Parts: structure tokens; sequence; C-alpha cells
RNA sequence: UACCUGGUUGAUCCUGCCAGUAGUCAUAUGCUUGUCUCAAAGAUUAAGCCAUGCAUGUGUAAGUAUGAACAAAUUCAGACUGUGAAACUGCGAAUGGCUCAUUAAAUCAGUUAUAGUUUGUUUGAUGGUAUCUACUACUCGGAUAACCGUAGUAAUUCUAGAGCUAAUACGUGCAACAAACCCCGACUUCUGGAAGGGAUGCAUUUAUUAGAUAUGCGAUGAUUCAUGAUAACUCGACGGAUCGCACGGCCGCCGGCGACGCAUCAUUCAAAUUUCUGCCCUAUCAACUUUCGAUGGUAGGAUAGUGGCCUACCAUGGUGGUGACGGGUGACGGAGAAUUAGGGUUCGAUUCCGGAGAGGGAGCCUGAGAAACGGCUACCACAUCCAAGGAAGGCAGCAGGCGCGCAAAUUACCCAAUCCUGACACGGGGAGGUAGUGACAAUAAAUAACAAUACCGGCUGGUAAUUGGAAUGAGUACAAUCUAAAUCCCUUAACGAGGAUCCAUUGGAGGGCAAGUCUGGUGCCAGCAGCCGCGGUAAUUCCAGCUCCAAUAGCGUAAUUUAAGUUGUUGCAGUUAAAAAGCUCGUAGUUGGACUUUGGGAUGUCCCGUUACUUUGAAGAAAUUAGAGUGCUCAAAGCAAGCCUACGCUCUGUAUACAUUAGCAUGGGAUAACAUUAUAGGAU
RNA sequence: UCCGCCGGCACCUUAUGAGAAAUCAAAGUUUUUGGGUUCCGGGGGGAGUAUGGUCGCAAGGCUGAAACUUAAAGGAAUUGAC
RNA sequence: CCCGUCGCUCCUACCGAUUGAAUGAUCCGGUGAAAUGUUCGGAUCGCGCGAGAAGUCCAUUGAACCUUAUCAUUUAGAGGAAGGAGAAGUCGUAACAAGGUUUCCGUAGGUGAACCUGCGGAAGGAUCAUUG
RNA sequence: UUUUUUUUUUUU
């Protein structure tokens, strides 16, 4: 090519979407923003797909484009705007309030939460560094940027963010003990307590991870975010409780649930 | 035009590569700047990559000289060019390329010597004690001192005058200035 | 691209390997002639998808009996068997799947059924009755005499509501006959 | 899903092939063709050449209206505040679509790196010194389009003058006001502090300096890294002379919600380069590369940046039977396709990913992004128009035409769906969809069912152009439905079957291989026959009639798989069937004897150098394959959908598995490989 | 002369072995398929021919195709005929 | 049963004068459009300055062409000479029996043709055998 | 150990 693609084939759509073969050729495209393409889910997704409030793709922009949908408390009229993990999605006409989580089968849920649960939200720590004049700064894996964080605030670390100030409010150190979610990999959307750290020079980290069942997964230290301090999350987590069940299990609970 | 790309060339093996694609803009070369010394100054903007900034400069008469021992930069002229180490031919044609050895004017530097040290190379009695206590560690090298008689300093440039188009420097001290004196007087 | 061009398609029968063997021939053509198919495409068809079943059987058997993968892939068959009538409540292990004949499978077909149960005189009186849309099986009506039944829809099966043997509204034959005779 | 049969002989057992049998999301052709649902389709030969039409434009309250444009108002005043064509300005046209020519460690796959760079835009943060003695900031200056009117030319979004008038166009310019830090510094109650002056935003360039960590000081495995401070430097496209809504509080000053725009960092969308391992045939290719870069070093230039990428000097290096170099490919690579005991064999132009190209080369402007071709410039080859002076070109885009061939469809409709794009909720989109042609390929499925009578065989079955009424879709058609509008499908008034003329075909009948020692003709002729063989006057084999057989809306005929243990690693052969060099030596290669910690007590636990290999884990696009659920009437499919009709619910579902080699991490230390051992220069 | 051991050229008998057999005590220990290693065949002809290379004074040696053609050619053994 | 020359028809390749021809890619040398950078130049335009066209100079990238040579893929050719196939051609009888001179391998020579002969070799011999 | 050449095509 000679320059930015703007088309994205619908085969080559992520498939945690959950788009038909035959629905077209094409997909919509994720926007530039806070989250990459492969971890986001567009809000033509969620008002067409998802909530089917939108018939159509004419459908979801004229909703949109009458400043009826809020991302992170602020309103968003982009239909391909990319919206992922902890992100809160509020519509005040129809008195609803979501929040972005992975399912147990690592698929985004629009989970509903209350009004003062709708007024937080919580970001990764990506590094920490020293600006311009020599003013310390953070910014997070959803594109933010912080000024003057606390000093024991530290790369891989969660802060607990207030959308209606822009402030932290508190934050969980990244340490053994602590109950995360995977964001990625076959283990995406699974919940558990950290169980040790294993640290290799000049390669990735592995993160062990117990299932409140007692299953036992690993996974790379970019998948992990850090959900609470001890093994209370700070959030309602979905349907499920990050447990994942075996497809023999799924399939007598179906059977009990069909008689 | 001038071209980067490897595609030209042998390989390792000593064998010989086959084209499969035409030249792309994203491995293009340029003309040399070729700067030289002259006291009409032209320097020329060239639009790069990403919509940025380059400065050629086809002729250069002053430029940004700074003393190491001393922590004094003055702006300077340049008086002319006397070893190349890359190639012999560019002190003839008097070229401005990074770490070319030049001679500049000692005159600001004179100056700030003699505001500074109160030595040349009314008052109030706190500015004359100032100087006599900065008189305790006054200490010049030599053929320093032997080439400020002259008027002139032997100089290195440290910039690019075909990237930025400044021919920046530092005055030679020490084992440097040894070496290329001695290289010099051949 | 064409977005047809997405979707798949697969064959579901295959020729005999040696055309003209004598005594596969008379069996072939025994069991036609008993279940009234119209050609020998069908019979290969039902052997088809009886040695797919087959296979998967045989595969599931040769794991542990402890696989999970045996497990679940086991129960999904013997349902899917036990759904369509093939297998009985205490034929309720894999082995009993490979004991499963052509025949098995034919019986359960909707023209087999509606023969049985005494809607139609013969088997090829079902099969035109299925074809000429006079049966339904549950409130839809059916045409396909492959129409393969399950356990649970049998009991449903009746002639359609729209049709002279299941509700008014004689056929045209008849309707041309009472007009000519009315003068 | 581990299979064979005919053919060498008078007969036999072999080797061995030929022939047959089955398959191809495999092309083509022949004959035939009623219905429903799917669906490939000028790749193969010519990346050959192209008439004509279309395929890229774009407007919000929010840049610029005095159309001599339309409409409503104003009786008197009014800069304009309703629509607004045209035009300037901005943005886009680097996406998409098409094709596979070139290209053999190259593209490309997996796996790495950028501490070696650029990145319009989106998202989150961040913007303090300009005039300093001119002195608009209650707001700077000069043009030009549309318009208008003098035109030239055969002619083109070919073109020259003339008269106006705008800006978020162009060029300027106060840039609301400070502190702190540093330098010089008169003057001075003088180890001091001091007026005054200089410097001081952000950015650039070069120097000095800090950036620790066996009473402050960030990050990495690792950076004189992030970042701070000083001296200066640059004739810096930076630091808002912009626009829409409303309409308010103090005593003219303040004041909200937005739009657009400039700069910095981070982020996102990406690219460029890059690490390791991996590619078909060929030795009738054994040496290749190094003047003129080949391998490396030093210093420079160029680049967005690393790098012989280029220049100067220096050194002689670099690859190679572990196959370099050279050649062929009817070679783009991969995801994948066909066939399936296992191992394997063959294919991969084509819808997803990556690369390349736009008739062949080369060069380049604009731009964040192009060495762009529905952009420009030149040459080469083709080629249209001309008033002969000139002027215009690029279908391997959608249609369509010529040519080529065995070989491939309409110069149709539409932005309704999917999505992309612009100033933009609105425009545009031959992307894409709809419909047309379409026996590539795939799915379902008609051409009859039932009684009476008569014949036959044991109440029970079979046959009958004999009789009898019933059923129905192929067709036809109101209507509705479908649809962007149509059409088709589905539904359905009135019609629609007896030789149910609403008439099934393609191949065969000696064997392989299912089916006639029937009848007529021909007479080694004509012909058949994949192979073996038929035909010479009594032809189951030719040409025909009858009958019969196989498949069946399909069947016949003309590269590739299986069968093939006839390529053999699993797994073949070499005495006589084809085959072991006349003999020995011998370097590469392959292979290589034995030996080093066992046992009990107990109870996973206690006692007495580098690799191969194996276990486990992470990560490893989708589509395709396997597979869970789900009555599209069934099915191929699809990703749906189910209860009940609640102004709803199932948080509805949209699982799971597989994945050579190579890389990353982990446990084991049997079997193996490489290295080492004693002139002690050894261990402590 | 007799009894033994090692090594060698062979011979006779035998099958529990192999083999299509003729035969073989190695042509055995092979569908119950694997000790190491070199060469080498893939139906019959065209043909050890053409072409290229290389060696040789020459004769020729070594390396070595294809187009095309064809249903057998061929091994062992049995009976007969001669 | 069988071998060869000779005689007829057809088919396939091979050699070959023609200092053969075409196309593609590299090699030696030469010319060299266009564009870019540089030097000079100054029609003209605004307030002694600033901007600046045509043209010109030398370099860089470099199409295109000409010369030399080498590879790759095709292709014409008077004529010459091989092989194969085809019911009933001519001359012999070389191979099969001890095939009537046992056969065959290598080498050399010679004859219409099969073939004959010399030297050494093999049994695939027509002898597994003379302690006679 | 004198000399002894030859037998059209297909089929039975
Ligand atoms: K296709
Ligand atoms: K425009
Ligand atoms: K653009
Ligand atoms: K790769
Ligand atoms: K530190
Ligand atoms: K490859
Ligand atoms: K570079
Ligand atoms: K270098
Ligand atoms: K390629
Ligand atoms: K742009
Ligand atoms: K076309
Ligand atoms: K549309
Ligand atoms: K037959
Ligand atoms: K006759
Ligand atoms: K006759
Ligand atoms: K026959
Ligand atoms: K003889
Ligand atoms: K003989
Ligand atoms: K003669
Ligand atoms: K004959
Ligand atoms: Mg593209
Ligand atoms: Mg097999
Ligand atoms: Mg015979
Ligand atoms: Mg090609
Ligand atoms: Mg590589
Ligand atoms: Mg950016
Ligand atoms: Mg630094
Ligand atoms: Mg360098
Ligand atoms: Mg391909
Ligand atoms: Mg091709
Ligand atoms: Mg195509
Ligand atoms: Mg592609
Ligand atoms: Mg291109
Ligand atoms: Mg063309
Ligand atoms: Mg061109
Ligand atoms: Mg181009
Ligand atoms: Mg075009
Ligand atoms: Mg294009
Ligand atoms: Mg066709
Ligand atoms: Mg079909
Ligand atoms: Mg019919
Ligand atoms: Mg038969
Ligand atoms: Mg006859
Ligand atoms: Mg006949
Ligand atoms: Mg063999
Ligand atoms: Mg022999
Ligand atoms: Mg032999
Ligand atoms: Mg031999
Ligand atoms: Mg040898
Ligand atoms: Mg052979
Ligand atoms: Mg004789
Ligand atoms: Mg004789
Ligand atoms: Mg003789
Ligand atoms: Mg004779």
């Amino acid at each position: 090519a000679r320059g930015l693609k703007k088309h994205l084939k619908r085969l080559n759509a992520p498939k945690h979407w959950m788009l038909d073969k035959l629905g077209g050729a094409f997909a919509p495209k994720p926007s530039s923003g806070p989250h990459k393409s492969r971890e986001c889910l567009p809000l033509i997704i969620i008002l067409r797909n998802r909530l089917k409030y939108a018939l159509t793709y004419r459908e979801v922009i004229s909703i949109l484009m009458q400043r009826q949908v809020m991302v992170d408390s602020k309103v968003r009229t982009d239909k391909t705007y990319p919206a992922g993990f902890m992100d809160v999605v509020s519509i005040p006409k129809t008195n609803e309030n979501f929040r972005l989580l992975y399912d147990t089968k690592g698929r985004f849920r629009l989970h509903s939460v209350r009004d003062e649960e709708a007024k937080f939200k919580l970001c990764k720590v990506r590094s920490v560094q020293f600006g311009q004049k020599g003013i310390p700064y953070l910014n997070t894996y959803d594109g933010r940027t912080i000024r003057y964080p606390d000093p024991l605030i530290k790369a891989n670390d969660t802060i607990k963010l207030d959308l209606e100030s822009n402030k932290i409010v508190d934050f969980i150190k990244f340490d053994v003990g602590n109950v995360v979610m995977v964001t990625g990999g076959r283990n995406r959307g699974r919940v558990g307590v950290i169980k040790n750290r294993e640290k290799h020079k000049g390669s990735f980290e592995t993160v062990h991870i117990q299932d409140a069942l007692g299953h036992e997964f690993a996974t790379r230290l970019g998948n992990v975010f850090t959900l609470g301090k001890g093994t209370k999350p700070w959030v309602s987590l979905p349907k499920g409780k990050g447990i994942k069940l075996s497809i023999i299990e799924e399939a007598r609970k179906r059977l009990a649930a069909q008689s | 035009g001038i071209s980067r790309d490897s595609m030209h060339k042998r390989r390792a093996t000593g064998g010989k590569k086959k084209a499969w694609r035409k030249k792309r803009k994203y491995e293009l070369g340029r003309q040399p700047a070729n700067t030289k010394i002259s006291a009409n100054k032209t320097v020329r903007r060239i639009r790069v990559r990403g919509g940025n900034v380059k400065w050629r400069a086809l002729r250069l008469d002053t430029g940004n000289y700074s003393w190491g021992s001393e922590a004094v930069t003055r702006k300077t002229r340049i008086l002319d060019v006397v070893y190349n180490a890359s190639n012999n031919e560019l002190v003839r044609t008097q070229t401005l390329v990074k770490s070319a050895i030049v001679q500049v004017d000692a005159a600001p530097f004179k100056q700030w010597y003699l505001q500074h040290y109160g030595v040349d190379i009314k008052k109030s009695n706190h500015v004359l004690r100032k100087i006599e206590t900065r008189q305790k560690d006054r200490k010049l090298d030599p053929h320093i001192e032997e080439q400020f008689g002259g008027g002139r300093l032997l100089a290195c440039i440290s910039s690019r005058p075909g990237q930025c188009g400044r021919a920046d420097g530092y005055i030679l001290e020490g084992k440097e200035l040894e070496f290329y004196m001695k290289k010099l007087q051949k | 691209v064409h977005v047809a061009f997405y979707r798949n398609y697969g064959k579901t029968f295959k020729k005999p390997r040696r055309p003209y063997e004598k005594e596969r021939l008379d069996a072939e053509l025994k069991l036609v002639g008993e279940y009234g198919l119209r050609c020998k495409r069908e019979l290969w068809r039902v052997q088809y998808a009886l040695s797919r079943i087959r296979n998967a059987a045989r595969m599931l058997l040769t794991l542990d009996e402890k696989d999970p993968r045996r497990i679940f892939e086991g129960e999904a068959l013997l349902r899917r068997m036990n759904r369509y009538g093939l297998l009985d409540e205490s034929q309720n292990k894999l082995d009993y799947v490979l004991s499963l004949t052509v025949e098995n499978f034919l019986e359960r077909r909707l023209q087999t059924l509606v023969f049985k149960t005494g809607m139609a005189k013969s088997i090829h009186h079902a099969r035109v009755l299925i074809r000429q849309r006079h049966i339904r099986v549950g409130r839809q009506v059916v045409n396909v005499p492959s129409f393969m039944v399950r356990l649970d829809s049998q009991k449903h099966i009746d002639f359609s509501l729209i049709s002279p043997f299941g509700g008014g509204r004689p056929g045209r034959v008849k309707r041309k006959n009472q007009k000519a005779a009315a003068k």
C-alpha cells in the first residue's frame, strides 16, 4: 500500500465481534482512539448488533448525531469510536449505564451498572516519566495522560479514576494476592488471584493466576488487569464472575435447564 | 534520483540481485550541500519527509564556537579550513563539513577573557575584588596563549552544515589540540 | 469480492467403487423397492450419512473412557441418535451406534412412517401423498419424503388442514365433476 | 477411511508393465434437460490492442454572497443575519477495484528488534517574556475568483488583455500582565549589596554541567536515557487580527456553551528497516565476488532514521560438495485445495493476509502519506484528431469490442443492505448490492397413486394404450406479498392430465463388468474394439429391429490422485527377470565396543563446559477442516433463535478442538554428540 | 600315526530357513519388515545412439539424453514334438 | 522358428554452408532527452532595496540509442545421414538340436548381407567324473 | 567327422 488503509473486510474483523459471515463484504473499521482496533468494540456494534436500538448503519448514525450516547461521561458522535475495556457507556434518555467487560468466553459484554458505579473507571498504568519542565506524569493503556501522579504509583498498577473530576482517587499496586482479570490471549475474561510472578531478563514476564474454584492458568504481564486489593474486585463483575466452565459442565447445565 | 536502497548491491556471497520493484520515495537521497566560506551567506530550506524542515547551507561566514575549559560560547567568524580527515581536497575548496578543522576569530574570546579575568592576551572596588578572586584559579594552556597572539584559534566543526545550516563547533584543547597542531605543522 | 462466494456446500453421497457387483446390485434394488426410492442416489446418501456417524462413533471409541472429548462427543452423538429414534434408551452405549444399519435410517423417513401408521395403502401412495402436500408433521406442511421424523414429532403426523383428506375444499377434479353433474 | 480384476503360455508359477475400476471446489467438448435452493464465470494462449458510456468528489448554526437569482417583509429605515446557484478557501482523491508480468533467502510464513526512525487524523494532557526609544489592537495592508466586458484559435475544464469586490486565501502585526534564574554592573557604610543594563516564551544548533544510591534525587535487563541548569546561536511558515448560538452580573468592566486553527508530549491508526529458522528442478553449472564496493575499519555526505546507501583513505577480506555462483520454472508467497490406515502424493491465477504492476523504462511536483499513473515530465512502442499551423493519449476498474485460442456472461438498475469518504445526520461510491446470461460445482425433487374386470403364481401378490372415478404440480393468472423500484421464491381466487402426446435421456449387452448362443444385412469389406480380441457367407462383438442391463435429470468423450510395497523413511529391488564400479587406496559424508551412584532404612521428604532429546506452559487472524446448539417444510446451508403474546423475557446463543519446523519459558538427566584430562603452570 | 585349537580354498548330507523356482549352510536369521556403510535397477526398443564436456597419437574410453515407437519383451520350471 | 543387406510408402528426430535470423538479460566503450541541484543572467513587478521569467554554466539521477562479448528461449535452411512402423517383395541361412564349424564377451582386421577369421577370456556347454 | 539350402498372410 501507499498509505493508511481505510477499509476492513468482514472476515478480517476480530472474532469477538461475532459478525455474520454473509452479512456483508465489510465491517466497521475502528477509528483512532484510546483503545486498539483489535481490542475495542465500536459504538456501531453496541447500538446495532448488541442493544438493537438501531436496525441499520443509517439508524446508528441518526441516533449518535442526536448526542444521546456518552462514553466516559463525554458525548461521542463517532460511530466507529473505539470503546474498550473498563469504559463506561451511558444513555441518559434510556437511563442505561454499561461497563465494557470481558466474559468468560473472551467477548465484550455490556454489563449494566448502577448510577454510582458509573461515575468511575479503572485504568492500567503503562509507565511514569518526566515531561517538559520536569513535571512527572503517567499514561494509561487507554490513551490517558495524568500529570503530578502519586509518587507511589508505578507501571502496571491500577488507578481508580473519577470521570466527573478526571482525578485519581485510589490505586492498586501490582502484587501477588490481588484479584485480576485477563484482557488477552486464550484466557481472556477469566478472573483470579495472582500466585507468583516469573521475571526473565530481556523477556516477557509470566503471571500465574488461580481461579476461585482452584483452577490455575498463566499469562503474560501485559494481559493482566488488577481489579482490586486482596480478593474483592473494585467493580461488579459480569455473570459468571470470570469462572470458565468446561464444555461438559456447560452441557450438563444446559440439559438440566431444558427439563 | 539518488537512492539509499540495497537492491543494486551484491549479496554477501557475491551473487547478483535481480530487481523485483521500482525505487521508492521513502529511500531517496539528495545532493550534498558542499557548504563553503563566503561573506554571501546562503541557506536553503528543504521540505523533508513528514512535512519537517532541513536547512541546506551553501555559504556560511560565522559560527557558534565554545571554549570548553572556560565554558564560554561566542559567535565568531570562520577564517579558513586547515585540515580535513576525510578528504584533503575538501581543504583546498574550503568546504564546511562536520569535524573539519577551521580557524576562527579570537576577538570575542579575547574580549571575554579581558572582561572576566581582567587580563589581556575606573573599575569599582567590588569588581576588582571579583577579578582578584577569579585570578587564583587562572590557568591558561600555553598553546592557546600562543594562538591568541595571531588572532586565530583552531576549532573543530561539531555541527552538520548540510543538515542544520550552521557551522558550529568548539575550540581545540589539550591532547586533541596537540594532535591537530602536529598534523598541521608538516 | 462477491459475498456469495463465502457460502459453503458439500456433497452428500459417493458412487460405488465397483459399478457392477451383482450381489450389491440385488441388495440395493431390494432395499429401493421395499422403501419405494426413486433411484440409487437416495440409498447411497443414506449410506453416506450412516458411514459418517459410524466413523465418528468408531473414532470416539478409540479414545480413553475418561477422555473429556470422548465424554462430550459421545453424549452428543447418543442424544442425536435418541432424538431421531435410531437408538432406544436401553441402547445407551456408543457401541450400539456401530450396530446401526441403513434400514434403521430408512425406517425414519416421513414416507415410511406415513405408510406404517396407515395413512397410505402403499409406500408409493405415501410418497405421492407427501409430495402432493397432503401431509403435515406438526402445524407445518411437509412435502419432502426424505424428511427424517424425530421421536417427539412422530405422533403429530396428520393430513394437511387445507387438503381434501384433512379438511374441506376438495380437489379440482372433484369440483369439475360436481360442476359437470350439476347440469 | 489398510481391497484389486483382464492381458505374454499348449498349460504353470513369476518379474513387469499395459488396460480396467474409483476421485478432482477440474478444464474443455458431445448429447439430453421439467421444478426448488445455492453458486463459479476472459486466470491458463496475448501484463496483447481498445470505439463508446460510467467508475471521485465534497456544505454545517458554526471560513468567504450585493448573481444585475428566488421568497417574505420594510413606508421608512435599513451593513448582513430566509433560501441560496456560481466562485474562492479547506479536505479527499496514497483507500477501494483489477491482475500475477517481474521476482528463488528474494517476496513470503512463524518468530524478533527500533536504545535506529517517520506518522494528517482520534483520544489525554500541556501553551507566561514578540512592541521594549516608531508606537492600529474598539481590529492592519495589497491583490484575485465568481461577476462584468474586448477577444484569439479548426480545436480542448486551450488561452490573452480591461473594470470591480471578500476571507480561517496571501502578506504583516500589538501579541493581557508577572515572578524566578543567570551575566555585566555604576555606586557603595565594601570577605558584602546595589541602581541600571543584558539575557530569559516554545522551537533549532553546538558546547559545559547534573541526572547518586555497598538526612532530596524518576525509568530500563542494559543508555553520558527521561529531565533540570548554564553559555550562546538561528535573518524560526510556532506563541488565534477566525466563526455560530444565546444573553447575563457589577459599575464602561466582566461573563456561558460550542466550531475551526497553531505548537509540544503521550496514545491510536501505520509504515520503513530488521533478528533467527524455512523454498521446486539442474553439476551436460565448481569455483564466485573484488578496475567501476566485493568483506571490514576510520572520517564525512545523504537519509525520517541504521547501514558501502554514497565519497576519501586504509586492510584483504567475504561465499562455497553442509552445493556457493550460474541456469530453468508453462515460479508471486501464505492462509489453504484434492486424496485420505499411517507415512505420503499432487495442486494453490482467483474474493482473506503480505508483495508487486498499471503498455516498457526513467524522473518528479503536491502532500502526513505516492517515485501515484481514472497525476505530471522525457525517451521508446503503439495510437486518435487536424482547417496541416497544432492538439490529445493509457480498461491487468465496471460493461463492451477486436485478437487469441479447447477455453469464459449484460455496453442493465440502485445506493435500499454492508461499509468508505467529504465542510458533511443530508452528497457521492461500476466499492458493494439487485436483476440478466449461466447443466463450472452443490442441494432437494415430478414424469404417476388407488380400486373394478380379465389373465397368471402361491386370502394373497404380478401384468393389461380395458373400465372407474380421486390427487397433484409443470404451465397459466386476478390478488396480495416480495423489492430502492421491479423480477423470482413463498401464499393464493378462476383454469390446467389418460396413449395422463404434460411422450427421459446417456451409454452399453464375449471377458474384465450388469445385461441375448434372438431376427435381417455385410462378408478380413464396411466397421467395432481403453486391453484381450471381433469381422474371410450360420457374426452373442460391425450396420439395424426387438428384448435386456447400469446410472438417471443426468450421462458419454479428451491434467492430475488412488490402486503403486511400480520411488519403497514407515516399505521395493540388484546370482539366472532390469540391476554390485575389474581391483585396491582414499578426503568430504554417514557410522562407531565396554566402563564412572547402586541399596536399604524409613517416610513428595532425610542419611550416606556446550548441545541434541523429552515433559509442561504462554503466545500463535479470520475464512476453510473437525465439532456443540438450533425443524431455513427437509437438505446443501445459515448463525440463527426459543416461551408468551407480557407495550416483554431467556444476563438468549453466536462453544470447543486442531495447528510441521523455527523461536520463548519450564521439569528430567536415561540414550546420544562436541570440548577437557598428566611436562601440575592442579584444587584449597 | 592319533587327538585337539586357530586361520584358508572347497566338498557331502540335511530343513527347523529362504526362494518364482533352478538352487543357496548363506541367496538363512524379512509384512513378527530397522546392526553400520558404498554403489546401483524401475516394461520392451530407439541406445550406450545424438548433443556438450573431458581423457587419448589413434583406436576409442568416461559422462550421457530426447523425439518417436510398442503389448509385451523377459525369468524358472512342466508336458509334448523335434 | 528365425537374422541381415537390398527394394517400396509413411512418420520422428539428428548433422549442416548460410562469417544464418529474432527476442530477452548482462559485459566493454560512446552519445545522451527530461528533471533536480549549482553558476551566471535580469524580461518584468512592488516599496537604494525585495521578488523574479526566458536563457546559460557544471554536476547528479538517468530513459533511449550505437559498439563488443557472453548466456537464456525460439526459429529458417540447399543437402546429408540415423531410427521406427506398415497381410502376403528379392538374395542367402547367421541363431535356436553338437542348428550341422558349440555358443557368447573384449579387441583387431576383412567380406553383397547375414557374418568369417586371429589373440586372450566365460559356460549362460554338448563334460559336475580317471587315486587312472 | 565328405556333402544336406528353403517352406506367403489370418485361423483352426
Ligand atoms: K473462482
Ligand atoms: K475545491
Ligand atoms: K490529499
Ligand atoms: K516474517
Ligand atoms: K535514580
Ligand atoms: K518461502
Ligand atoms: K542512514
Ligand atoms: K564505513
Ligand atoms: K512475490
Ligand atoms: K494532506
Ligand atoms: K473492461
Ligand atoms: K449505501
Ligand atoms: K465388457
Ligand atoms: K448371406
Ligand atoms: K448372415
Ligand atoms: K461387446
Ligand atoms: K556360427
Ligand atoms: K549353442
Ligand atoms: K558381391
Ligand atoms: K487376418
Ligand atoms: Mg490498494
Ligand atoms: Mg494405500
Ligand atoms: Mg493362448
Ligand atoms: Mg510469472
Ligand atoms: Mg531471511
Ligand atoms: Mg500522531
Ligand atoms: Mg540528555
Ligand atoms: Mg556514518
Ligand atoms: Mg496465490
Ligand atoms: Mg501465469
Ligand atoms: Mg480474475
Ligand atoms: Mg490481495
Ligand atoms: Mg505503484
Ligand atoms: Mg494493455
Ligand atoms: Mg508509460
Ligand atoms: Mg508511474
Ligand atoms: Mg485505467
Ligand atoms: Mg488508482
Ligand atoms: Mg466454459
Ligand atoms: Mg449440477
Ligand atoms: Mg416428460
Ligand atoms: Mg455378465
Ligand atoms: Mg446375423
Ligand atoms: Mg446389436
Ligand atoms: Mg519392482
Ligand atoms: Mg541375459
Ligand atoms: Mg540380468
Ligand atoms: Mg559387472
Ligand atoms: Mg570413483
Ligand atoms: Mg526401461
Ligand atoms: Mg545355421
Ligand atoms: Mg553351416
Ligand atoms: Mg554354428
Ligand atoms: Mg533361400
